[PDB]
């Protein structure tokens, strides 16, 4: 259910890397959690903590590693996956403040999208 | 069509204003017949424009078919002047739920009319030709197509029916109706079918009777054209009664072949003249 | 509606509503019981609503009604049942389409077709030539020829 | 003619059912196909069998309905060439040819049946053995079988 | 080529093959040959061989392939690239492929069967139970449709058309179709469940296909038959996409697998084509009788669960996944009688379109269907139906004579 | 069934079966029974038996069934009907269809080749020498720029046909809108600047049938004479399709085999080729790759059976069943494979005058392509003139030529 | 190890030549170590060939072990033991069993010793505790006579 470091993600899932920092009050832990199964709702469909890491920075700052089962998204569209990483999660109410870092989008996601129309190579030879 | 061993059966109307042409039709159809039949030159006048006369036409029909259990039907006619306004004509008979639809397959030239044959075979709606124009390209004797010639070609173009016409040569007739509805002719000078023409297993055409014949020469027809057959056709009752006559006519005549009864022996005796509704067929008769 | 105003006609025995009871399982033999049904929309009925009541399509029907009398115009014709009887086997496609106009026609074609045995379309196989007479109203070849058994009339 | 089912490559793998039938040759002749022992007891569990007689060779034959069908008075004989017993075509190979002694009488005339012949051991049809008037053989052919090969 | 040490990346496409060579040509070289005949990186490596168990001059080839190679959403592509003309090997005896295994990335372009094993059972609502179904053994229009009418409303679910028989001098598929819609509207108003027809549409043409594919829509049939092997991959993917499009259940036919596969020294065995069929599309297939059984049972196994592990014993050789790419139902193609039954109920689970007398057609419907009820019901409640097969038809057990009427007549 | 005193009808269907039983089936038996498990009236006939000649265990059976089983022009259909399932049997150990005799009927009724030999002939302005067709061995991994540049070359040598490979169709390295419109504006560069018709054949083979459509609609747009499709591995209903397409727009049609080798590889199962061949002239289609010579009796057999418009039975070369073509057109054979330049007087004999010779380059590729574009006249000329080619070939191919032309180089090499 | 019945054509999965040399219990270890070994199918003839010869010859269906024997192969008589006879006798038996694998180890495998009197078949597990590491034969398969009811 929470926090769950030992989570090894499989190739095939899918990844966000999430920069935020909590309201006064939480440990690490429960913000990751809440995180996670907000963006969610078996339970194989819902995001895993699966790691948790404070900014080597300044201060009140972590990284928190999500996993996400591949079944959730579309067959080809960036919006249904852009609907279920930053839906509501932003609305949350007990993060100070919250940014989304980075994604890892699995090949198994990526063979089917249609990519650039042209990409580098014919497009210089066009 | 749901409609075996007997005969099929076609009312012509005597003559209109769209809506008499609506009662009139239905009366002549829920009399009990099985079809009737615009007259030879009735397309888009300027009294009865196809879409009025076939919204009438097919409601009347709707009302009858539902008010007597079985299936009826009416040869509206599409010949018309360009091709794609008959394909409108064709779809907007097809939309009201009507089953069949007459042509003149001379007068509109074979081409439109494998088109609309084609169409039908599509849109499954049985197309019932009518010749029109025959008598000026084949009663000259030494001059001419033979009717049989158009009748092949005819049946490999299109149609599901064809006004070969009355009986009373008649063996020649005879003939050519074999040629049609067969499937395997040999040759016979004297029927008049000279070559050992092959079909192929394609699918008949029923031919038609009409015209210049009454009731009292129903059993001569059922006897000659056999079961699978056209036959078509004021009375002192009206439109209504000489109907159920002659439904019931035919119907008496069919149950006496089978019953073996001669027919054109008995001919003038067999008729009910009692009991089924003669009082409908009100054994008119004279003469 | 429920008009049938059409023909209409105007086991002796049996009630109107439940004759349909003798043809769901078919209890008698197969072709004495379609003058019943006869009978039955003699009343005003239609195959239309006998088809889905009963089980018999429409072509079935008439076939029954033809074969009743086809049996029954031989059963007071000749002797020797078994033809009859080769009828109450089944087996009714020996004896459609009765276009043999008088009786004499009807138990020719009838006793030459059981003794031939061509079902699959051979009753309309030997019709085709029986009711083509060998006179074709004097034709050549009228002298040496029979005309009852389609054997020597074909 | 003769019924003739040929042993093929592979069919080791899984024979739910198997026969024993003693093995007579055509140089050994007649005397052996009389010397074979013709009831094998069955005491059978899986298989246990015994003999009338002891012998010294034995062929393994899967339960062949023809070959199962026999029983007691079974035999078979190896031909070096399957031209010369076959009155028919050869494709020049080994033959091994089943036998019951049981219904030696000829009578069956398209029957086949083993017997002495001048050159050594032939399957004759039964007419032609009545046209000889030879009502009886050394056994009736019941199965021909043919060598597995590639 | 040829490099037994290799790692197949899991996002690559594997091959599994069965060879035997000429005499002289070494196994190795072999397996090199077959893995380059697809041909940089764009060559096919020869990761594995290794003799077959037990017989004499065959082996086992285990090749790889760059996923990229292929088409992005294609079957008719990958048997070009990956079967082209590798058998017009003139140096090779002879071989036949034995498996393919594809990547979950390859997996994830395709449509995939149109609507699936749950879906489609929803849309019937039969759950519980396999779906039964007989084949209408012959005609014009009206006998035809009223033998549906009486082989239908006796509670069978499915009726199949013959194959030969789609569109005819003495047989036109514009009649059929109209017929059959009328008897199925009747039996399925007059019994409640929903009823199905297969409708063989196979055409000379696509246009064809297609138009005979929206005429058997407007009708408001559920499910539509289609032969693919002698139609093709590409007519019937796209009946797939159309199907998925309009709502249809979409059934298949082998129809031409025994030319392929009958023998094991070419060919490709029914699982590659079982494996294909599933990414292409189709819901129902034909997969034969049980009575090498588990060779069938195997790839039934295949063709439906989401995870199939390695079992060569069972016939399998790669752990293909799916990524929840549906299922499809296999359908036990005809050959049985009422007393095999219960055995098929046994091993083709509870998800399994089975296909099949006097006393006239429907008394034989209903005894067929009460034989398949209270099997699976009996089985629910705990059996061995292996055991009591002729127990669990003692006799018209709670039934009128009919299914008995049948049962003894196992003489 | 087997009824072998009658004779067929002459519009029934024919087919030739050779086929062996288990143990113990008499002929007869399987032979009705391949007659009846393949279909009143309407039953097939087993109305021929006999054995093979010579060999052991393994009959041919000539089979009639009739006209009206049959689908009014529709090649799966054919197939679906007669192949079905009869290989599906038990008591036949082994079953392979060889030879199909269709009829009169149902022959007018197929589109049949979309342009025919003499139609197509005369639109690439080409006659008396057999068309010539090189290959792209820079299969994979080649650029678009590079592709453009490759195809130039090889066709400004001298070449009328730049095969596309097959494999090829659509890929994360090449995208056909790009492949078609660079080898599209080669093409065209190349005719404007040598004064011929040449064409390249493009695949289609499509996944769906729709992308076919659009992709063969853009390739008669950009101005095309020619694309390639392989029948088997995408099924003769997409096949007929494309034919009926092509044939309503003035494109040629080109086929490949690339499966028929899984059908067609041992004497005694599957089908024959020859049926796929008669099946592929009625279906659709022009060019038919049809293996090569260096069993040549079956070749030309099934060469005629594509190219000629009546042949008889002549069991010796491979055909079983005289069969006519009412002038539907015959389509040209296509000599493909491990193809050296010392093989010229052979296939130009082989193959006759007419049909296309497929090739797998001393220094180059417009060097490699003139040099092969020689023989084709040089061998012609002598054949022409009167020359022993399949016994006297060497000695024209540049041994009686010496010409600076680079073939005598490529051909010292072997 | 399957105790079969000899019954016809249950699987139909092939039909072909298989041998081994029968012993009586009653005869002991010594009739064992002398039996044919290598029992080869061949020329085209098929008639099998065996390196000694043997007195008595059964043969076993090929099933899935019996095939899997090869050498070594051996079929073992045991004949029952009834302590009221009325009581049913039960039936005579035979152990197909493998010489070539006469080492024990497998716990579950039964393998072939010697009885006081005649021959006995004990549980692998069973010869290790009692320290043999060897027996005369693995046995392969169970017996069971020709059952038509």
């Amino acid at each position: 259910t929470y926090y769950t470091p030992d989570y090894t993600p499989k190739d095939t899932d899918l990844l966000a890397a999430f920069r935020f920092s909590p309201q006064p009050g939480v440990p690490a832990d429960e913000a990751g959690a809440a995180i996670a199964a907000e963006s969610s709702t078996m339970d194989r469909y819902k995001g895993k903590c699966y790691h948790i890491e404070p900014v080597q920075g300044e201060e009140n700052s972590y990284f928190a590693f999500i996993a996400y089962p591949l079944d959730l998204f579309e067959e080809g569209s960036v919006t249904n996956i852009l609907t279920s990483i930053v839906g509501n999660v932003f609305g949350f109410k007990a993060i100070r403040s919250l940014r989304l870092e980075d994604i890892r989008f699995p090949v198994a996601l990526v063979k089917t999208f249609q990519g650039p129309p042209h990409g580098i190579q014919v497009e210089r030879d066009l | 069509l749901n409609k075996y061993g007997r005969p099929m059966l076609g009312c012509t109307i005597k003559p209109l204003s769209a809506k008499n042409y609506g009662r009139a039709v239905y009366e002549c159809l829920r009399g009990g017949l099985d079809f009737t039949k615009d007259d030879e030159n009735i397309n888009s006048q300027p009294f009865q424009r196809w879409r009025d006369r076939f919204l009438f036409v097919a409601d009347a029909i709707h009302k009858s078919q539902a008010e007597t259990g079985e299936i009826k039907g009416h040869y509206l006619n599409v010949t018309a002047p360009t091709c794609e306004e008959m394909m409108k004509r064709a779809e907007f008979a097809k939309e009201l739920g009507m089953p069949i639809i007459m042509h003149d397959f001379l007068t509109a030239g074979f081409t439109a009319n494998t088109t609309l044959a084609k169409w039908c075979r599509d849109n499954g709606v049985l197309l019932h030709i009518h010749r029109a124009m025959h008598a000026v390209i084949d009663r000259q004797r030494n001059h001419g197509i033979h009717f049989r010639v158009l009748a092949k070609c005819l049946r490999l173009s299109g149609g599901d029916h064809l006004h070969s016409g009355t009986v009373v040569d008649k063996a020649s007739t005879l003939g050519f109706v074999d040629l049609m509805r067969e499937d395997h002719i040999e040759a016979d000078r004297s029927r008049g079918v000279f070559f050992t023409q092959d079909w192929a297993s394609m699918p008949g055409v029923l031919p038609v009777a009409s015209g210049g014949i009454h009731v009292w020469h129903m059993p001569a027809l059922v006897e000659i054209f056999g079961d699978d057959s056209v036959l078509q056709f004021g009375h002192p009752w009206g439109n209504a009664p000489g109907a159920t006559a002659n439904r019931v006519a035919l119907e008496a005549c069919v149950q006496a072949r089978n019953e073996g009864r001669d027919l054109y022996r008995e001919g003038g005796d067999i008729l009910r003249e009692a009991g089924k509704w003669s009082p409908e067929l009100a054994a008119a008769l004279d003469l | 509606q429920q008009l049938y105003q059409p023909f209409r006609p105007p086991f002796r025995s049996l009630d109107s509503a439940g004759k349909i009871e003798i043809l769901a399982g078919r209890m008698a033999l197969w072709f004495e019981y379609a003058p019943l049904i006869s009978s039955l929309y003699t009343d005003g009925f239609t195959p239309p609503t006998i088809e889905e009541l009963t089980g018999i399509s429409s072509i079935e029907q008439n076939r029954l009604i033809v074969g009743a009398q086809v049996r029954d115009s031989i059963l007071q014709s000749i002797h020797e049942p078994e033809l009859i009887s080769a009828f109450d086997t089944g087996g009714a496609e020996l004896l459609y389409e009765i276009r043999l106009l008088s009786t004499t026609q009807r138990v020719a074609a009838a006793t030459f077709i059981i003794d031939r045995n061509i079902d699959s379309k051979g009753a309309q196989d030997l019709a085709r030539a029986i009711k083509d007479y060998p006179n074709r109203r004097g034709d050549v070849g009228w002298l040496d020829f029979d005309y009852n058994l389609p054997g020597d009339c074909l | 003619r003769i019924p003739v089912v040929r042993l093929k490559f592979g069919e080791v793998a899984e024979a739910t059912s198997v026969v024993v039938l003693p093995v007579c040759k055509a140089e050994e002749g007649e005397k052996k196909i009389l010397e074979a022992p013709m009831e094998i007891i069955a005491g059978g569990d899986f298989k246990v069998v015994e003999a009338e007689k002891g012998w010294k060779r034995w062929v393994v034959l899967p339960s062949w309905n023809p070959v199962a069908a026999i029983g007691k008075g079974g035999v078979a004989v190896s031909f070096r060439d399957d031209r010369k017993v076959l009155p028919w075509d050869g494709k020049e190979e080994p033959l091994l040819v089943v036998a019951d002694r049981v219904r030696n009488v000829v009578e069956a005339d398209d029957g086949y049946y083993l017997v002495v012949a001048e050159n050594g051991l032939k399957l004759e049809k039964g007419s032609d053995l009545k046209a000889r008037e030879v009502k009886e053989s050394l056994g009736m052919v019941v199965l021909v079988v043919r060598p597995p090969r590639e | 080529y040829y490099t037994p040490d290799y790692t197949p990346k899991d996002t690559d496409l594997l091959a599994a093959f069965r060879f035997s060579p000429q005499p002289g040509v070494p196994a190795d070289e072999a397996g090199a040959a077959i893995a380059a005949e697809s041909s940089d990186r764009y060559k096919g490596k020869c990761y594995h061989i290794e003799p077959v168990q037990g017989e004499e001059n065959s082996y086992f080839a285990f090749i790889a392939y760059p996923l990229d190679l292929f088409e992005e959403g294609s079957v008719t592509n990958i048997l070009t690239s990956i079967v082209g003309n590798v058998f017009g090997f003139k140096a090779i005896r002879s071989l036949r492929l034995e498996d393919i295994r594809f990547p979950v990335a390859l997996v994830k372009t395709f449509q995939g069967p149109p609507h699936g094993i749950q879906v489609e059972r929803d849309l019937l609502n039969k759950y519980g139970r396999p779906m039964l179904g007989c084949t209408i053994k012959p005609l014009s229009a009206k006998n035809y449709g009223r033998a549906v009418y009486e082989c239908l409303r006796g509670g069978l679910d499915f009726t199949k058309d013959d194959e030969n028989i789609n569109s005819q001098p003495f047989q036109r598929w514009r009649d059929r179709f109209l017929f059959v819609a009328d008897a199925i509207h009747k039996s399925q108003a007059e019994t409640g469940e929903i009823k199905g027809h297969y409708l063989n549409v196979t055409a000379p043409t696509c246009e064809e296909m297609m138009k005979r594919a929206e005429f058997a829509k407007e009708l408001g049939m559920p499910i539509i038959m289609h032969d693919f092997l002698t139609a093709g991959f590409t007519a019937n993917t796209t009946l797939a996409k159309w199907c998925r499009d309009n709502g249809v259940l979409l059934h298949i036919h082998r129809a031409m697998h025994a030319v392929i596969d009958r023998q094991r020294n070419h060919g490709i065995h029914f699982r590659v084509l079982a494996k294909c069929l599933r990414l292409s599309g189709g819901d129902h297939l034909h997969s034969g009788t049980v009575v090498d059984k588990a060779s069938t049972l195997g790839f039934v196994d295949l063709m439906r669960e989401d995870h199939i592990e390695a079992d060569r014993s069972r016939g399998v050789f790669f752990t293909q996944d799916w990524a929840s790419m549906p299922g499809v139902l296999p359908v036990a193609s005809g050959g049985i009688h009422v007393w095999h039954m219960p055995a098929l109920v046994e091993i083709f689970g509870d998800d399994s379109v089975l296909q099949f007398h006097p006393w006239g057609n429907a008394p034989g419907a209903t005894a067929n269907r009460v034989a398949l009820e209270a099997c699976v019901q009996a089985r629910n409640e705990g059996r061995d139906l292996y055991r009591e097969g002729g127990d669990i038809l003692r006799e018209a057990g709670k039934w009128s004579p009919e299914l008995a009427a049948a049962l003894d007549l196992w003489k």
